[PDB]
RNA sequence: ACAGGUGCUGCAUGGCUGUCGUCAGCUCGUGUCGUGAGAUGUUGGGUUAAGUCCCGCAACGAGCGCAACCCUUGUCCUUAGUUACCAGGGAACUCUAAGGAUACUGCCAGUGACAAACUGGAGGAAGGCGGGGACGACGUCAAGUCAUCAUGGCCC
């Protein structure tokens, strides 16, 4: 499963871009036209370029590698979630912190602290809180654990980072160059393709179509986790 | 100037007075201007000791001052030979026959007075001002805290114009009553003028 | 032989209710002769009459502190803790006309710099 | 030798105080933006007594301020009953003075972004900060004090 099919692309409406008036110019080599005036995604560029991606995440996988799932569209919210649960990968769906990864030192502690209070709820330090108190707590938990959820386990900077709609998370392309980490991205016909070195022109507003492109990111990284396997004997 | 001092705003909540004794309103004030007699003579002739807290409790005739410095040997000297002429010199100003006792101090660090008294001592000795209160903040942090503000007051450097310069590490949450700060104000007779410090050493509610 | 402690501003008031005619006897002495104040005659007097039944109860208050208004309202505040006492159906009805609420209110204290607990020493 | 000086300088100072103002503000670390001074955080939607709280948001957090911890009053319980009290010597009650209970938007109905909150209702002595006090951020006014005291310099 490295070698995505141009076929479900298709089916899964892939190659609807956007109107032809907000595309950016730098994305003009592979758009196949404008039917409707809607672009449209020149396939043969994509599904290449899903060969060369799910070929970088699986020697990545190979290598005990980690990579980060970004996405906080309507769209991709709740697919990052569980894909990355699957994959055993990082991942932030609510809303991208900005620093999250420059300013990596300081989020150590809000990571601290939520680990910190899962550690007093698992043995129940409840008892010598009041009926308000312990609530309050409560609700602090879960609202640093909204924005911190896939990122609690993470233990450093990942040297990839898998965004969708590169125009919504310009933040996070942003914070990646700076860093050098290299960042795998999928660009609609309406986003800027640069800092991104492998690059994914795809819809990236279909529900369909991102969790197509999320689950084949996230079979291939767990491909690669059962190749790792077979040199413990 | 429009802050209370955090010792006597804190006397019943979470601290306690330095004197403990009872006196008549007739009896009252004799006591406690021998009281204070105590206070300033044993401030200059044990003056070369590192002394924070002196207790002093009387009880019906006698009187238990406790002293609390972080140099108990040279307080009390070679078999005590040196706290018993305090015995019989302290007496004399004094009542019936009192007792002195002397308390130790595990971390002379954590005492507003011994940190105030050693940078005081250091702009006595002509050291910059913003390295001796810098060492006071590191000091007191390193061995273990949880707030410390020192301020110095005066003609910091020699200065014609004063000003005042302070450092603040940590919480030192001067508002809770419930907080435990040390506090002290000590001076520093330099060549310039006095130049005043403020200790602020908060550990733990 | 139902008890009830009233309580305003500065005056204590117990009194001990009992089933009788009606008279009312405060400090061993009878109301009217009492309290010179119909106001204090009227506010001693209401919570009985409040729910049709004054000639029902005998009354032996005794008043402390306070004055002479206080102590009514004192007297009153006892007369509802007294009467809650034989039957709480009563309650409903002695809260909704307010009786048995003691009031907090009391004499603020003056204050430094102030010539009364409000009052400014007036400047120009 | 000196002591002594309420002699001078508060515009050489320490300590203490007023004041804006018990106003809700004042900053910092890291990150990011800008050549830079700087900006962001701290703004926006609400909301609040409050930079109070929630949600958004290149910010992520923290500190001093706000609030709470303290005192007093408001109801009740417990220990105790003299020099206090007096329902029937009594150990009931008032009182006295120590330790506690209660109050938490806890419950209901609505509005409100599926929120913070707000509006009313029950119970209760007390309802939303129950009433009052203490506590006065960074700084401002070269504010006041050399005559409480201490103190550099000057002077007798």
């Amino acid at each position: 499963p490295t070698k995505i099919e141009m076929r479900d692309l298709l089916q899964a409406g892939a190659h609807f871009g956007h109107q032809t008036r907000f595309w950016n110019p730098k994305m003009g080599p592979y758009i196949f036209g404008a039917r409707n005036k809607i672009h449209i995604i020149n396939l043969e560029h994509t599904v290449k370029a899903f060969n060369e991606a799910l070929n970088y995440v699986n020697g990545l996988a190979s290598k005990k590698n980690k990579v980060l799932f970004v996405g906080t569209k309507r769209a991709a919210s709740g697919i990052i979630a569980e894909q990355a649960t699957r994959a055993g990968m990082p991942y932030v769906d609510h809303r991208w912190l900005g620093g999250m990864l420059t300013n990596w030192k300081t989020l150590r502690q809000s990571i601290n602290r939520l680990k910190e209070l899962e550690k007093q709820a698992e043995d129940g330090t409840f008892a010598k809180l009041t009926k308000r108190e312990a609530l309050e707590r409560t609700r602090d938990m879960q609202k640093l654990e909204r924005s911190l959820g896939g990122i609690k386990d993470m233990g450093g900077l990942p040297d990839a980072i898998f965004v969708v709609d590169v125009d919504h998370e310009a933040i996070a392309i942003k914070e990646a160059k700076n860093l050098g980490i290299p960042v795998i991205g999928i660009v609609d016909t309406n986003s800027n393709p640069d800092n991104v070195d492998y690059i994914i022109p795809a819809n990236d507003d279909a529900i369909r179509a991102v969790s197509l492109y999320v689950t084949a990111m996230a079979d291939a990284i767990i491909a690669g986790k059962e190749y790792a396997q077979t040199q413990a004997s | 100037g429009q802050k209370v001092h955090p010792i006597g705003i804190r006397l019943g909540v979470v601290k306690k007075h330095n004197a403990n004794w009872y006196a008549s309103p007739k009896q009252y004030s004799e006591y406690l201007i021998n009281d204070i007699q105590v206070r300033e003579y044993l401030r200059k002739k044990l003056d070369s000791a590192m002394i924070s807290n002196i207790m002093i409790e009387r009880p019906t005739g006698a009187a238990k001052i406790t002293i609390a410095t972080a140099r108990p040997g040279i307080v009390i000297g070679k078999k005590g030979e040196d706290i018993e002429r305090l015995q019989k010199e302290l007496t004399k100003m004094m009542g019936v026959p009192a007792q002195v006792n002397i308390e130790e101090i595990t971390s002379p660090d954590l005492d507003a007075r011994l940190v105030a008294d050693g940078i005081g001592s250091q702009l006595e000795r002509r050291v910059m001002f913003r390295r001796a209160m810098k060492r006071a903040v590191q000091n007191s942090m390193r061995s273990g805290a949880k707030g410390i503000k020192v301020e110095l007051s005066g003609r910091l450097g020699g200065a014609e114009i004063a000003r005042t310069e302070w450092y603040r590490e940590g919480r030192v949450p001067l508002h809770t009553l419930r907080a435990d700060i040390d506090y002290a104000s000590v001076r520093a007779e330099t060549t310039y003028g006095t130049i005043g410090v403020k200790v602020w050493i908060f550990r733990g509610e | 032989r139902n008890y009830g402690t009233g309580r305003r501003k500065t005056s204590t008031a117990r009194v001990f209710l009992a089933k009788g005619t009606g008279s009312i006897v405060v400090n061993g002495k009878p109301l009217d002769e009492y309290f010179s104040r119909e106001t204090s005659r009227m506010v001693v007097r209401q919570p009985l009459e409040l729910l049709d039944s004054p000639t029902a109860y005998d009354l032996y208050i005794t008043v402390k502190g306070g004055g002479i208004s206080g102590q009514a309202g004192a007297i009153r505040h006892g007369i509802t803790r007294a009467l809650i006492e034989l039957d709480d159906t009563n309650k409903p009805a002695l809260k909704a006309a307010g009786f048995v609420t003691r009031d907090s209110r009391q004499v603020e204290r003056k204050k430094l710099g102030l010539r009364k607990a409000r009052k400014r020493p007036q400047f120009s």
